[PDB]
């Protein structure tokens, strides 16, 4: 109501810049994580998951009753 | 490396030399806002006296404008500056750009 | 060969500065990366007293006379094999 | 409105708000009551009225900064005309479809199509994740 | 860049004829490669 | 000497926009269709 | 022989206008001819070859 | 093999395919993070009214602009150089298998005991029998044990050819005059398939390559019949 | 003063998108485009051996 | 006057000229084959033959766009037009030798028609590989056309890069330090570098085919005691300099547009940019054997060649960033220039980023000799070198013929190329990584989704193209005069005016040494 104050009128490009590439690196820290979770792990969870108690022989024997092999009729 | 307040006091030596030009008054004004920065109000007020001595009363409005301009989204630089240029725009007569209209398309 | 490189005009500080900067230590930077990288000891061989290595002609003339003047006990048998 | 071709050699004017003191003068030859208002410019600007001093204003500038930074309705004609020649490009597919390929391989029929996803189901084709991963071998359906 | 105004001028409807004129050129030659390309494979 | 400035610096007229429409349809065209002739004659060879 | 280059420059810097491929004289004329007559009739003869190799022919 | 609408790799049938699959995610990862990095860094660069034209120092910024690509590069290189010594060590095969490339079909050889050969042609589109698929089947297809490191050499008797199976991980290029190494094996029984992958002439789209994964009881049984 | 696009940039807009929109969906629908999506909820397995 | 103007040019301007006109013809050529190419794989089945026609159709958009369109356009083009004014120099330093590298690329050209026109065409791949390019599996004259094209071609660039060297080491102000230079003319002078060292190893290795095909050599056959791997190591020992070739012209031209309609008077990081540049082009001659990693190496040399490739990441990075940090602070022009240089600067980066991908050798098996290499490549060509061209075109239009286009129409016309670019590659990265391979005339049943979306792309990009016609058109149709541009005090180029005259720098500028 009265004198306005100051603002800062020194270095606001650089200031600016300073608090997006620090928000940019959160945003990428933060990606990384979902990245991590959603996909890599994922995937690693998926093959785990398959092969541990995967049995080659009983997958063998359904694909042979389908007639899918030509050597194993 | 200045402070910046050797830095504004070279800006304002500058502008307020008695016998400078018009030339010089154009690159003084042209180099300054190329920095990161908005001119210091004791600056802007010297550059404003030497538009005075050099007869030029449009471009002691088109400083006002630049100063504005420099501010980009920050809308409370220049109502401080001309609230620190009050008593200078007066005593010289100088009019705002939005005084003058010159703010609207 | 013109190298791959290419900068003259009147050959100068600035420019042999550019290249020690710009080529020469980033390439000694690399091959010290490269080097560490492969470094870690390797396997000691089975000890085998071949007749032409651990040549004793006459003792050296420092030590016990039987050591190498560099000898590392880790990698460098005696005539009878590797120390304790 | 067709200017001068040593204009390459001298000064020239320019509206940039980071060159806010152009090289030159927007208005070079004053007429006779212009070059009276610039005598009053001597004197104290106080005495200048609101329409004497945007006159000295638009002596020196052509645009001020407000005007040269306005945004325009451009954008929306470039986004429309390009969505238009997008446009015109599928009547480009279309004609291509109807005229100058032929069929497709009897692989692509209805039949033909579920016959062949019971093989690859039946040799478990990417069983962990891309496809047979989703089918359910017990309940004999897709997965929900 | 600054410029004079057009020496002459193209309205929008000599844009339309050039703009067509310039599409076609590229389009009908091609088309009717393409169009008779059964025609070629039997011959 | 040669002719200089806008419209004389190069090897082709543009004193009148039609012609000029004639002879840049025919130049970037003839440039455009000849893979297409090039593929038809391959096709009708053999 | 004896030094003749004084002569020839003053041959070759002749204010007459020509290139100077040309400023030799009449038999640059002739040389020239040749050379782009051989060149242009060569390169319509290459233009016959390709018609002639483009189709199955022998 | 490849199904509708697929983005990414083939499901692994062999542990190098998988160990592939973790480092492509890896490495997508900071491709992703780079390119919209970039692309955010553009739009922050081009929404702002503020400016600074006059001379920037540029030294020490590119020191973070240096060294933090290098770490990114090593960070890379670490797990992709592991996996390529990883293909390489020494494995001992039970099974050593030749294929030779041909315009434009593949050969196969299994001269370990007996002197096993034969062709292996694509299954035209013709001929395809119902719910088969279109450019991929062969007559014949290489019968392979499951679960064994197999050796495969590979060669060509015409042009260059790459023999492939993507879903083991598999590219091995077949050069006349050269016999070319490469490790298989599988995880699963099945049927892998894969393409030649180096062009060879008129129908390199058409000589595919078709494993045919089976238990050692029927792979002997197989070879015996072939007798 | 208004310029071109004052005056049409709204209906070149909106004549190009609605264009654009209608060509390309009946382009991708009515002429027997063969798009091969996923069998994945889709397609009843038959049998084929 | 027309003939001496115009065949026998010794003028740096008229004979940039020429290039841009030619290179322009040539891309009209390569965007045909580009088409029919996207036609053959836009629906399942065959449209046209069996791989051979496709194949000469795939070999020879490949050779026009790189050989005939790319380099004529950025080297021959703007290099000639803009270099001397770029340093104050009245012409090239060999002005008729100039003339010579010019007019050695219509024949180079027409020899690559004779090649497609005569027997069943060279359906090889642009690399030409041995035995398939031999003359029993490539029998008749087909081959040996497309190996003279390239003598040819070869002959025009070395001439060419021995000009542009001498030119931008000899004839500078003599107060201009080659620290003074624009970076657009350091660009011109590496790629100049590059191709002197390289071209001849290629000229090697193409004759050593020609006379395997004609001579009874067997350089590349084992019959003899030859080695079919040797002509893709000499072959890829020039290929891999030759990308970076086609890029580095295109970044000095990026620097330049960014630094314009930022509004700056330089480039942040000048001698960073030089040094980046200078990297690159080394990093690019030690890298080649990345080109075959499946031909069955030794791994320590997979994994040399693996790191060597990704270092080329770092100072490519400087480039990429100290672009970004040109537009810092900039009073941005959004001009049809700045649009193009902004794709260029993101597109770039994904098309680089793939690269690395394929860096890694191990990766690199299953990626190999499939559509997600064809996906890397066309990034860095397509939306990389190719958004070089039209920015820069766009750019100095105005200087080269002294008239203005439509900016409106400009912006348009980047609108519609960016979509139609990106519509036809992006998709090739999923057929590349489920194993679809490259040089396929069909494909398996499961790739049709996304060949049928990369073809619908191939066709936007047509329109673009024919836009582009109708824009150049427009502009001489319409005559507006160029009288100023701004910041003629950072870009010497523009102060002769536009068009500058037939000579100039007659009288060369002043420069002191303080
Ligand atoms: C924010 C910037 C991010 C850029 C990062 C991208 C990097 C890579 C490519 C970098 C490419 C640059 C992007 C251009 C942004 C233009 C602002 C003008 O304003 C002025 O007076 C001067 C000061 C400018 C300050 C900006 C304020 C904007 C005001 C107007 C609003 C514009 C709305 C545009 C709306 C655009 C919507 C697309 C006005 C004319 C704008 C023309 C836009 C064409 C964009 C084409 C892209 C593909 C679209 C496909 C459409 C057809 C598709 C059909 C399927
Ligand atoms: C400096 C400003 C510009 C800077 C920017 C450049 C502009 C860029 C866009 C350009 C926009 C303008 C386009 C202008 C069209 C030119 C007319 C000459 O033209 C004139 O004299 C026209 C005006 C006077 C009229 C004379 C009568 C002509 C009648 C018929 C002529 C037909 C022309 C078409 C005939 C078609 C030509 C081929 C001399 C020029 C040589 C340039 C090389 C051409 C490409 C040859 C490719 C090799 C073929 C091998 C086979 C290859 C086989 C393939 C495998
Ligand atoms: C301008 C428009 C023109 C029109 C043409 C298109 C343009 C391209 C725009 C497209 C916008 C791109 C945004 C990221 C795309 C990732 C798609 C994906 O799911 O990718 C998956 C992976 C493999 O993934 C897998 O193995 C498993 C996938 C399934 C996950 C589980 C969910 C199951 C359902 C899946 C739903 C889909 C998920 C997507 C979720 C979506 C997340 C974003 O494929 C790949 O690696 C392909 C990677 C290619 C390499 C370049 C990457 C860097 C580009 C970053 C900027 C883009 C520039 C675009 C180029 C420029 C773009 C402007
Ligand atoms: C303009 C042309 C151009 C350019 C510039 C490049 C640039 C690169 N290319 Fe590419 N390339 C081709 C054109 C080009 N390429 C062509 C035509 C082929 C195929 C030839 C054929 O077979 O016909 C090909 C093939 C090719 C292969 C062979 C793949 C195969 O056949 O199996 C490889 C493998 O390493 C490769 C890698 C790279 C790399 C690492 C770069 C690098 O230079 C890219 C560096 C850029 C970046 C990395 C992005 C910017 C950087 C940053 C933003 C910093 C941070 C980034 C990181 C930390 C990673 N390219
Ligand atoms: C500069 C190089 C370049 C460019 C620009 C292009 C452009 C395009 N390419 Fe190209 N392509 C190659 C180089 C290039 N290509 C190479 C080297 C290969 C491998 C060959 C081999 O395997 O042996 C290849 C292979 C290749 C394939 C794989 C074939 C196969 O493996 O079977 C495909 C398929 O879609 C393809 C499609 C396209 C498309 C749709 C475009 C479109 O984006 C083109 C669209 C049009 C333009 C980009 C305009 C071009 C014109 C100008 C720029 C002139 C402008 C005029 C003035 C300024 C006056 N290309
Ligand atoms: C460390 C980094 C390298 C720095 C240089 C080190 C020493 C240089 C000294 C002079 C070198 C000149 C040749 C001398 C001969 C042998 C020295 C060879 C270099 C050396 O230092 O060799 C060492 C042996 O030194 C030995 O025998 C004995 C070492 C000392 C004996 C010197 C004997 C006198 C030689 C006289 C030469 C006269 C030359 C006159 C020339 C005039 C012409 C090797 O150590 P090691 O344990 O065997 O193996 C390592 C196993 N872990
Ligand atoms: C059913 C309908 C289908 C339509 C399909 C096409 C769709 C989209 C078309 C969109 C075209 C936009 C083209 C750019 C228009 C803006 C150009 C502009 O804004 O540039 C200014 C235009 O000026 C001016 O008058 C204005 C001049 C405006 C010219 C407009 C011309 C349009 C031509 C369209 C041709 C379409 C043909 C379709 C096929 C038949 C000129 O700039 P300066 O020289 O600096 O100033 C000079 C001043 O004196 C001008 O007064
Ligand atoms: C398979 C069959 C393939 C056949 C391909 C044949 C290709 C081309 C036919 C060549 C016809 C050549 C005719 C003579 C050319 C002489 C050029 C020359 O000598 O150029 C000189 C410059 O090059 C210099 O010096 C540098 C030194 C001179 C360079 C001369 C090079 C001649 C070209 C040979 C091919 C080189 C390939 C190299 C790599 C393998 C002079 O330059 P100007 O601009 O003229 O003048 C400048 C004035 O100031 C001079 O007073
Ligand atoms: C990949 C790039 C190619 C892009 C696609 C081109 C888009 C279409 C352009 C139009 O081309 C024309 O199409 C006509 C058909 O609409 C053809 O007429 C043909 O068909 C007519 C109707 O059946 C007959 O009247 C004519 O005699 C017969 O020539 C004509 O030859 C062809 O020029
Ligand atoms: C200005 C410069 C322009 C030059 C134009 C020269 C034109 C000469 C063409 O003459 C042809 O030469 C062929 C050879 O090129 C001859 O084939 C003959 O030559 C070969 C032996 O040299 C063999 O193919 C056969 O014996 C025989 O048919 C053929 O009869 C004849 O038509
Ligand atoms: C369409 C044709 C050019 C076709 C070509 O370039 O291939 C040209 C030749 C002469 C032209 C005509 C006249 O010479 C000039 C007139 C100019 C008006 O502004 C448009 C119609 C106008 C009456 C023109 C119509 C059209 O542009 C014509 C008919
Ligand atoms: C010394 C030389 C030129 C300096 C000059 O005379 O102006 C400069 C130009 C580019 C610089 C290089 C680039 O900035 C890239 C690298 C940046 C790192 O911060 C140091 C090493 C680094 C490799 C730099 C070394 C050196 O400072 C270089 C090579
Ligand atoms: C590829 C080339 C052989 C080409 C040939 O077959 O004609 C060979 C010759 C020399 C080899 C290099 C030298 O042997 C030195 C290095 C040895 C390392 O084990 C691999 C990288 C290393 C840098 C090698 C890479 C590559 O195998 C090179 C460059
Ligand atoms: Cu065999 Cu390709
Ligand atoms: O070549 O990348
Ligand atoms: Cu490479
Ligand atoms: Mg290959
Ligand atoms: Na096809």
């Amino acid at each position: 109501s009265t004198a306005l104050a100051k603002p800062q009128m020194r270095g606001l490009l650089a200031r600016r810049l300073r608090f997006h590439i620090v928000g940019a690196f959160m945003v990428s820290l933060g990606f990384a994580t979902f990245y991590k979770f959603a996909v890599a792990e994922k995937r690693k969870k998926a093959y785990a998951d398959f092969y541990r108690n995967y049995d080659s022989m009983k997958d063998f024997e359904e694909m042979r009753k389908a007639g899918i092999f030509q050597s194993a009729k | 490396h200045e402070t910046d307040e050797e830095f504004d006091a070279r800006w304002v030596t500058y502008f307020n030399k008695p016998d400078i030009d018009a030339w010089e008054l154009r690159k003084g004004m042209n180099t300054l806002v190329g920095y990161d920065l908005v001119p210091e109000p004791k600056i802007i007020d010297a550059a404003l006296r030497a538009c005075r001595r050099l007869n030029d009363f449009a471009s002691a409005v088109r400083i006002l404008e630049v100063v504005k301009d420099k501010a980009g989204p920050h809308k409370e630089i220049y109502p401080y500056v001309i609230q620190e240029l009050r008593p200078t725009l007066n005593e010289l007569g100088i009019s705002t750009p939005e005084e003058l209209g010159l703010d609207k398309v | 060969a013109s190298a791959a490189k290419g900068d003259h005009g009147g050959t100068g500080a600035r420019t042999w500065r550019f290249l020690t900067f710009g080529l020469a230590l980033p390439s000694v930077a690399l091959c010290t990366l490269n080097s560490w990288l492969h470094s870690g000891h390797r396997e000691r061989p089975a000890f085998i007293p071949y007749h032409h290595l651990r040549i004793r002609t006459k003792p050296f003339s420092w030590g016990d006379g039987n050591h190498t003047f560099f000898h590392n006990p880790r990698v460098n048998p005696l005539p009878t094999g590797y120390e304790k | 409105s067709v200017v001068k071709s040593e204009d390459y050699a001298l000064p020239s004017y320019v509206d940039r708000r980071d060159y806010p003191l152009p090289d030159v003068a927007h208005v070079k030859n004053l007429s006779a009551s212009q070059k009276a208002l610039k005598e009053k410019e001597k004197a104290s600007w106080s005495s200048l009225s609101i329409d004497e001093k945007v006159e000295l204003y638009r002596l020196k500038f052509k645009e001020s900064f407000a005007e040269m930074n306005r945004s325009t309705n451009e954008w929306k004609t470039v986004v429309g005309a390009a969505m238009f020649f997008i446009g015109f490009t599928a009547l480009l597919l279309i004609w291509e479809k109807h005229y100058v390929y032929g069929p497709i391989p009897h692989t692509f029929e209805e039949e033909w199509v579920a016959k062949q996803t019971k093989r690859m189901l039946d040799m478990k084709v990417a069983p962990i994740q891309g496809f047979s991963a989703k089918w359910d071998y017990d309940k004999n359906e897709w997965k929900k | 860049i600054t410029a004079k105004p057009a020496k002459t001028p193209t309205s929008p409807k000599e844009q339309a004829i050039g703009l067509s004129v310039t599409f076609l050129s590229f389009l009908l030659p091609a088309g009717w490669v393409l169009y008779h390309l059964d025609n070629y494979k039997k011959s | 000497h040669y002719e200089e400035g806008p419209g004389k610096n190069i090897p082709f007229s543009v004193e009148n926009k039609w012609r000029l429409l004639a002879m840049m349809t025919l130049f970037f065209g003839s440039g455009f269709a000849a893979p297409f002739f090039i593929v038809r004659h391959q096709l009708l060879k053999k | 022989f004896e030094n003749r280059v004084a002569e020839k420059q003053k041959l070759f810097q002749e204010d007459n206008g020509l290139p100077v491929h040309l400023k030799g004289g009449a038999t640059d004329n002739i040389l020239y001819r040749v050379t782009m007559t051989l060149c242009l009739g060569g390169t319509l003869y290459s233009l016959y070859c390709l018609g002639w190799a483009s189709f199955p022919h022998k | 093999m490849a199904y509708p609408m697929q983005l990414g790799f083939q499901d692994a049938t062999s542990p190098i395919m998988e160990e592939l699959l973790h480092f492509h995610d890896h490495t997508l990862m900071i491709v992703f993070l780079i390119s919209s990095l970039v692309l955010y860094i553009i739009s922050l660069m081009l929404t702002t009214k503020l400016t600074h034209t006059s001379t920037m120092d540029a030294q020490e910024v590119e020191t973070i602009w240096t060294i933090l690509p290098a770490i990114i590069l090593i960070l890379i290189a670490l797990p992709s150089l592991r996996i390529l010594y990883m293909m390489d060590e020494i494995n001992n095969p039970s099974l050593t298998v030749k294929t030779m490339g041909h315009q434009w079909y593949w050969s196969y050889e299994y001269t370990d005991y007996e002197d096993l050969s034969f062709d292996s042609y694509m299954i035209p589109t013709s001929e395809l029998k119902p719910g088969e698929l279109r450019l991929l089947e062969v007559d014949n297809r290489v019968v392979l044990p499951m679960e064994m490191t197999i050796r495969m050499l590979v060669s060509s008797e015409d042009v260059l050819h790459s023999w492939a199976v993507p879903s083991l991980g598999l590219k091995t290029d077949a050069i006349p005059g050269r016999l070319n190494q490469t490790t298989l094996m599988s995880s699963r029984p099945g049927l892998y398939y894969g393409q030649c992958s180096e062009i060879c002439g008129s129908n390199h789209s058409f000589m595919p390559i078709v494993l045919e994964l089976v238990p050692l009881k029927y792979f002997e049984k197989w070879s015996a019949s072939m007798l | 003063a208004p310029d071109f696009h004052d005056k049409y940039g709204n209906a070149v807009l909106a004549s190009g998108a609605t264009f654009c929109v209608a060509v390309w969906v009946y382009m991708a629908t009515q002429i027997g485009i063969e798009w091969n999506p996923s069998p994945v909820g889709r397609v009843t397995p038959k049998e084929w051996r | 006057m027309f003939i001496n103007r115009w065949l026998f040019s010794t003028n740096h301007k008229d004979i940039g000229t020429l290039y841009l006109l030619f290179g322009a013809w040539a891309g009209m050529v390569g965007t045909a084959l580009s088409l029919l190419i996207r036609a053959e794989l836009g629906q399942p089945g065959t449209l046209l033959g069996d791989d051979q026609i496709y194949n000469v159709v795939v070999t020879a958009h490949a050779f026009v766009m790189i050989f005939f369109m790319v380099m004529p356009i950025m080297i021959g083009g703007f290099g000639n037009w803009l270099v001397p004014l770029m340093i104050g120099a009245p012409d090239m330093a060999f002005p008729r030798m100039n003339n010579m590298s010019f007019w050695l690329l219509p024949p180079s050209f027409l020899l690559l028609l004779a090649s497609s026109m005569v027997e069943a065409g060279a359906g090889t791949g642009w690399t030409v590989y041995p035995p398939l390019a031999g003359n029993l599996a490539h029998a008749g004259a087909s081959v040996d056309l497309t190996i003279f094209s390239l003598h040819l071609a070869g002959v025009s660039s070395i001439l060419g890069a021995i000009n542009f060297i001498t030119t931008i080491i000899n004839m500078k102000p003599p107060a201009m330090s080659q620290y003074q230079t624009p970076l657009f003319v350091w660009s011109v002078m590496i790629t100049a570098v590059l191709l002197l060292l390289s071209l001849p190893v290629l000229a090697a290795g193409i004759t050593m085919l020609l006379t395997d095909r004609n001579l009874n050599t067997t350089f590349f056959d084992p019959a003899g005691g030859g080695d079919p791997i040797l002509y893709q190591h000499l072959f890829w020992f020039f290929g891999h300099p030759e990308v970076y070739i086609l890029i580095l012209p295109g970044f000095g031209m990026i620097s330049h547009i960014v630094t314009y309609y930022s509004g700056k008077k330089e480039p942040f990081g000048y001698m960073g940019m030089v040094w980046a540049m200078m990297s690159i082009g080394f990093l690019g001659f030690i890298v080649w054997a990345h080109h075959m990693f499946t031909v069955g190496m030794d791994v320590d040399t997979r994994a040399y060649f693996t790191s060597a490739t990704m270092i080329i990441a770092i100072p490519t990075g400087v480039k990429v960033f100290s672009w970004l940090a040109t537009l810092h602070g900039g009073n941005i022009k959004w001009s049809p220039a700045m649009m193009w240089a902004l794709g260029f600067i993101f597109l770039f980066t994904v098309g680089g980023l793939t690269g690395i991908v394929l860096a890694n050798s191990s990766l690199d098996i299953v990626l190999h000799d499939t559509y997600y290499v064809v996906a890397h490549f066309h990034y860095v060509l397509s939306m990389g070198a190719v958004f070089a061209i039209m920015g820069g075109f766009v750019h100095w239009f105005p200087l080269f013929s002294g008239y203005t286009l439509n900016d409106t129409w400009a912006k348009i016309h980047f609108a519609i190329m960016f979509v139609g670019v990106n519509m036809t590659f992006f998709p090739q990265h999923f057929l590349g990584l489920s194993g679809m391979p490259r040089r396929y005339s069909d494909y398996p049943d499961a790739y049709t989704m996304w060949n049928t979306i990369s073809s619908m792309g191939s066709f936007i990009s047509l329109t673009a193209v024919m836009l582009m016609v109708f824009i150049i058109w427009e502009a001489f149709a319409s005559k507006r005069e160029v009288l100023t541009v701004d910041l003629t005090t950072t870009n010497l180029e523009w102060l002769n005016g536009c068009p500058p005259p037939y000579h100039t720098f007659e009288e060369p500028t002043y420069v002191n040494l303080k």
